[PDB]
């Protein structure tokens, strides 16, 4: 590990020492104290230039191998032209340092020239690099925005850019790089339920996918597209999976299906004088919304029913019962539950 | 807080440290504080042109801070990539009211002279740095003494001080004057250079020396 | 859950069309989130075997029927307080979970946030978690200043 | 509570008659106009602070403190003035309970 | 008076503030003009919110204060201990009012009071008084067996303890328990009423259930407190404070309180297959008992009231509850009051 100055120096001391008997004034002043502080200082900065690139290594350089590209906050520059009124009759001088103010009001955006230019003796037009004073996403400036010059002249005309300006760089903290790394590392993984869900969740157009897994068949549905699927769909992603799927292993790929519940049920209030139009149609309309929201192959239990109807209100409802519901309904995989018809009694 | 300091010819890293800070040792923590990458001073532009914000060449600007900020971490990573925004960030920033500054100064200690105005597009005018402590100044000397809804006693008596122009009027108005500038503790001193009189005009400038 | 336990209404909570004119929500799970959720649902976390402070944010969500009216918001409210409880546990234990937040994932937090305070707005059923949500929407955006500034600090 | 008062006395209170734009007075005026509207709406919340006036959700929750539930498609008028009576309820002798038949007629 | 949520202020204020200009309308979240604004309708929709509330407060207050039905306050927390003597009494010894009783464990540190004295008969062996406790709130519902000691010189007693937990020790009412007790109240102002004579009998804050049998010429009330257990100086009190409501040419009688068994078995099918252990299931009794023992003597026990009570569980646990041998609901007679006795959980 690094060694800070004083060591360096003790140890060119000591062994100068042991080595040489000519030499034994160390005194702030000796020709050659100050040679050895001189090797020692650079000794030190090459040390610390060995941990400032070890440092960079470790926090990057590993991943820079990867197919992955960093970011270190390049203020933005782009390729700028000037003209004049004829042709020159002198080299004229173009100072670094230079300051290209924008043209239009509502655009703070300046830009400096870091290098000198010497314009030829006679050419016309001339094409230079400027950077922006502002890093950031905040310095890139739409085509045609740089048109004046601090440093203008007679023989100056106007100046103009006719590429926009696209090296606008804005960097981020290292878990934000190491977050799409591990994206890319884990979408690498096939055959699995899950990378099988993000494959099919990769194509657009697909949303609330279900896997149903079995030794014999592997069967995929869902309602992505407006609740529904379209065969054209199914063979597209029946193509893409086809990379996900396991060897040997059948893949199928199928629609998804609903039921459709009749359901006749009444409550009892403790307070009869409660009960109203209003009452009757918001338990319909909780009723429905809770039946509406089941999650595919979700049976339909008939406690979890009683259960959501009787938090509406404890000190209200007493009692309830299903007329026409006789226990829980069983539902396939592929089915999903819906609300046909619903009609609240109250007693 | 921080000194401004600019690359000399052929001056080493390790020479900046020194002089300010006295110890050569802590050069190593101060590059950290201009963002440096290991050529951490050089000579050349041309050299600067390989990748400019990371280096520092001959003529460059650089940031000391103060010894007690020296160490801090936060500070590290604040200089490191606000740069020139340091000043403005440490003047602070605030709502621009100077609309019509030819107008204000035709009717001072009198009320609904400020305003807001427009600048760049869709927003509010805004003033920052050196400009921001002038407006601010200004606005502290042309308001009176306890006519602020809250925290009174800010403003001047200079609406009170108009009299008969014999010189001991023109030292009250002097003192008040400095007193009124003097209060914002981020100016150090103020001093009168002139007071000068044109029969029922007074007229008289005062330097302020603001913290670096 | 290493030092000390949690209410069991709170670890029974966090387990598991409408549009805004200024917002939009994306249901990212923060890397933060996913590690935290796991230890919830799993049962290695101690619990206590009471419960007390019924002014809290949870009862109110339970108390109204946003359940069953709004599972949607129901569940983006889960997602707001699984990222708020997470970041509540780092600083106080278990710094070695840090470096594993990042500003974009508490962002979002605060669109999230705000597409379901608009929607609260049009039931004023809800008007005392309304009022509980706006003021951890300002508390956010603090974190998210200091998160890049802190990180590097520690 | 007057926003146009109350308030730094350098920040011009009423607009540029000079040119024709002037962001200064517009903002001044959205927020005077927002908050003169707070203050009506403050004022307009006397009536409703009283069971003699209060209306729509007010007046259920009056209604629901009382016990007294609103009918379906019953307007405050005579809502109120039912709450009054069964606060007032007269009931347990024989011709009071055979003159509470007009209530069951 | 209404509310008006953020983004409908904050929009009526930019709508309004662009007339007369087009030099403003630029509002992304880095303005500084749309930061003041958002600022601005926070303040106003928490104006508007809190506006509500202590509309609502005083509302409440109102109501306090036209018809004097003051909040119940903290209730004490009681009940009956045993004392054993090493050998029976040789003399008509006595305990003062006011002697203390703390319980040595160290998770309940709460002590115990008695209110009034006792003289303990001679050649007696057992003795039952009661004990009220000092802390109002939770804490005063200890475990059954929690008071062990008598905190003082216990020369002639051995142990004490206590065979009934603690279950009149009640926090604050909430605002709608309030205004349950008030819409009775506002319809027992007629009296000679059933339902007058339920606030009649209510009245006394200690009284938690309460219920009444009437017959062709003779009254009778049934009441007790929050264990169950009828007092004789609860009685006095009630036919001391119950005169302004009694019906003038009817008798009335208060006594009458028996506690119905009744065991409930039931299947639990929890969706996680793993962690289907015996300390899941005793949690899940403890839900039950508590349950159960809350009711009055004039709820019933109802199939599905106890379905919902033990489903409050998230229905993710707990996927599916059938009962093997509850199929009916059960009636309970006037008299008596349905509690939990021998209760038995299994998972299948």
């Amino acid at each position: 590990k690094t060694r800070k100055l004083t060591n360096i120096l003790s140890k060119l001391i000591d062994k100068t020492m042991a080595g040489t008997s000519k030499i034994t004034d160390f005194t702030p002043g000796s020709a050659s104290r100050s040679l050895l502080e001189a090797v020692s200082l650079e000794i030190e900065q090459f040390y610390i230039l060995t941990k400032e690139n070890i440092d960079w290594g470790i926090q990057e350089g590993i991943i820079e191998a990867f197919d992955f590209q960093k970011r270190q906050s390049k203020r933005a520059y782009g390729d700028v032209t000037i003209q004049f009124y004829q042709p020159l009759d002198m080299r004229m001088y173009i100072p670094a340092g230079t300051t290209f103010t924008s043209t239009r009001q509502e655009y703070p955006q300046q830009f400096e020239t870091l290098v000198d230019y010497y314009a030829e003796p006679d050419s016309t037009e001339i094409v230079v690099e400027v950077y922006c004073k502002e890093t950031g996403v905040a310095g890139n400036v739409p085509e045609g925005t740089i048109n004046t010059i601090a440093s203008g002249s007679s023989l100056i005309r106007s100046v103009n850019n006719e590429y926009s300006f696209n090296t606008g760089t804005k960097e981020e903290s290292q878990e934000d790089f190491k977050r799409r790394f591990h994206s890319f590392v884990e979408s690498r993984g096939r055959a699995t339920n899950k990378s099988v869900r993000y494959g099919a969740l990769q194509i657009p157009d697909v949303e609330g996918v279900y896997v149903y897994e079995e030794t014999g068949h592997i069967t995929v549905f869902a309602h992505d597209r407006n609740g529904n699927l379209s065969d054209t769909l199914k063979e597209d992603i029946i193509d893409a999976l086809q990379d996900y799927r396991p060897s040997g292993i059948m893949l199928d790929v199928t629609g998804v299906e609903k039921e459709e519940v009749n359901v006749s049920a009444t409550v009892t209030i403790s307070n009869k004088s409660r009960i109203g139009d209003t009452l009757q149609k918001h338990i319909e309309s909780v009723i429905r919304s809770y039946l509406n929201n089941l999650k595919t192959s979700d049976d339909l239990i008939i406690t979890d029913l009683i259960q959501a109807i009787m938090n509406i209100d404890d000190v209200l409802i007493y009692d309830v019962s299903f007329d026409n519901l006789d226990e829980n309904i069983i539902v396939p995989p592929q089915g999903i539950i819906r609300a046909g018809e619903i009609k609240v009694e109250l007693k | 807080r921080f000194k401004k300091h600019v690359v000399q010819h052929e001056e080493t890293m390790q020479a900046i440290a020194q002089r300010y800070y006295g110890d050569v040792s802590y050069w190593i923590d101060l590059v950290e504080h201009n963002n440096l990458k290991y050529p951490y001073l050089v000579e050349t532009d041309e050299e600067k042109m390989k990748d400019p914000e990371r280096l520092a060449s001959t003529g460059d600007t650089l940031i000391i801070p103060i010894e007690s900020d020296l160490t801090d971490v936060s500070a590290k990573e604040i200089n490191s990539r606000d740069k020139d925004v340091l000043v403005e960030l440490a003047l602070g920033r605030d709502l621009n009211i100077t609309a019509d500054e030819k107008y204000f100064n035709e009717h001072g200690t009198s009320d609904n002279i400020l305003a807001f105005s427009t600048n760049g597009n869709g927003d509010l005018d805004t003033v920052k740095g050196i400009d921001n402590m002038k407006q601010q100044l200004q606005a502290r000397l042309l308001t009176p003494r306890g006519s602020l809804m809250l925290h009174p006693n800010y403003g001047s008596d200079l609406h009170n001080l108009f009299g008969l122009n014999i010189p001991e009027q023109a030292t009250l108005i002097e003192m008040e004057v400095l007193r009124t500038l003097t209060s914002d503790n981020r100016v150090k001193s103020a001093n009168l250079i002139d007071w000068k009189i044109q029969g029922n005009v007074y007229s008289g400038q005062f330097s302020v020396e603001i913290k670096s | 859950n290493n030092f000390i336990p949690q209410p069991q209404g709170l670890l029974r909570f966090l387990n598991t069309s409408f549009v805004s004119k200024f917002y939009t929500p994306q249901l990212q799970l923060s890397e933060l989130a996913k590690k935290v959720l796991t230890n919830i649902k799993t049962d290695d976390i101690p619990v206590l075997e009471r419960e007390f402070n019924d002014n809290t944010i949870i009862h109110k969500a339970n108390d109204t029927l946003l359940k069953v009216q709004a599972p949607r918001m129901y569940m983006i409210l889960q997602s707001i307080v699984l990222e708020a409880y997470a970041i509540v546990n780092c600083f106080v234990e278990n710094p070695s979970s840090l470096k594993y937040l990042t500003e974009e994932d508490v962002s979002i937090t605060r669109e999230n946030l705000n597409y379901v305070a608009d929607y609260l707005g049009n039931y004023d059923d809800y008007n005392s978690v309304v009022l509980d949500l706006r003021d951890l929407d300002l508390c956010f955006s603090a974190i998210e200043l200091q998160l890049p500034l802190i990180k590097k600090e520690a | 509570a007057n926003f146009l008062k109350n308030l730094h006395p350098l920040l011009r209170r009423d607009r540029n008659k000079k040119d024709n734009q002037d962001p200064n007075f517009a903002l001044i005026d959205a927020l005077n106009e927002e908050m003169n509207q707070v203050e009506k709406d403050a004022i307009e919340s006397k009536l409703q602070s009283s069971l003699k006036t209060s209306t729509s959700e007010y007046l259920d929750k009056f209604g629901d403190w009382f016990g007294v539930y609103r009918k379906t498609d019953e307007k405050d008028d005579v809502y109120r003035a039912r709450i009054i009576k069964y606060l007032l309820l007269k009931r347990g002798t024989n011709n009071a309970i055979i003159d509470a038949i007009k209530d069951y007629l």
